[PDB]
């Protein structure tokens, strides 16, 4: 049985300014190829 | 945007010379018909009125705005140039 008396969500005390966008960069390899609208943009 | 003043036919006369009044600078005229405006319910009524009064006339056809297709959903198109960049 788990201890269930301490707090087990303490990893976030060590996060920094770029934690979110580093995971996003790391996650790019797993993504599936995006769909295309057919144009480079709606032409701005 | 109101369109209420585009519903009746109008008859107006050819514009004539206006000149500066030497005393005050006011706009003077010798044209007794310079302000005459007549309203008609139909083009044919106006034509009939000019002909019996012996006035040469030019008649211009009524202009109606063209019907248009409005789609609020077009502002958010997947792959068309109608997608708006701002709201």
């Amino acid at each position: 049985p788990t201890d269930t008396t301490t707090y087990k969500n303490l990893q976030h005390h060590d996060y920094n300014t770029y934690t979110f966008l580093d995971l996003n960069l790391d996650l790019s390899k797993f993504r599936l190829p995006q769909p295309s609208s057919g144009r480079e943009s709606p032409r701005h | 945007s109101g369109v209420n003043n585009t519903k009746k036919w109008k008859m107006e006369f050819d514009t004539r010379e206006r000149w500066e009044n030497p005393l005050m600078g006011w706009a003077s005229t010798a044209d007794p018909l310079s302000n005459m405006v007549l309203t008609f319910s139909a083009k044919e009524d106006a034509i009939a009125f000019a002909e019996k009064n012996g006035w040469s006339y030019d008649v211009e056809e009524k202009k109606v705005p063209k019907p248009k297709s409005k789609s609020y959903g077009a502002n958010f198109s997947w792959n068309k140039r109608t997608r708006v960049s701002t709201k």
